[PDB]
């Protein structure tokens, strides 16, 4: 709205016009740049957290290893037969 | 492509300029659209360290696993007598 | 009665991945 006023002269409003252009892009840079970098040092922490998970389900496996053992057993008290 | 000139680790943070020191990035999205995500990416972020905390009681289960699985590992060292 | 052999030599590599489980765990 400056550049139709009255008193207004239009060099001064096209030097605000590339300041604020200007600006537009250092905020939406900033932002942007760190969303997707901090956001793969996450990721890079939710794979570490993967291979946890996977270490969970293993030991889920040994205990399940044990149930299985524990069958073997019966089946022995069975070739004893 | 432009140069920060210590304004970048002014806006971005100074934490972050470890990689970025070590322009040309994406500028695509609005930067409102932008300030929208990283609230959310965020949000995912925090979602990722409480998984790491799940992770980590998964690896205390599996170490109370292990504790049962030490008297068969008793067994075994016996066992290899 | 192999098969069986078998079994118990399985859960001898089970007894001793079980070490190698004790040692990731430390």
């Amino acid at each position: 709205e400056q550049y139709c006023a009255p008193d207004t002269d239009i060099r001064g409003v096209d030097a605000q016009i590339k300041n604020y252009l200007d600006q537009i892009k250092m905020a939406r840079a900033k932002f942007g740049l760190e969303n997707k970098y901090s956001l793969k040092e996450r990721l890079s922490t939710l794979t570490k957290e993967l291979n946890h998970w996977r270490k969970e389900w293993d030991d889920i496996e040994m205990l399940m290893f044990g149930d299985d053992a524990h069958s073997m057993k019966k089946m022995i008290q069975k070739i004893d037969s | 492509l432009v140069v920060t000139r210590a304004e970048w680790e002014k806006e971005l943070g100074t934490d972050l300029v470890k990689f970025l020191i070590e322009i040309y990035d994406d500028f695509s999205k609005g930067p409102k659209e932008l300030e929208s995500i990283n609230a959310s990416m965020k949000s995912d972020i925090e979602n990722v360290r409480q998984e790491v905390s799940s992770y980590k009681e998964k690896w205390l289960r599996d170490a109370e696993i292990f504790g049962k699985i030490t008297s068969i590992f008793k067994e075994e060292l016996l066992k290899r007598d």
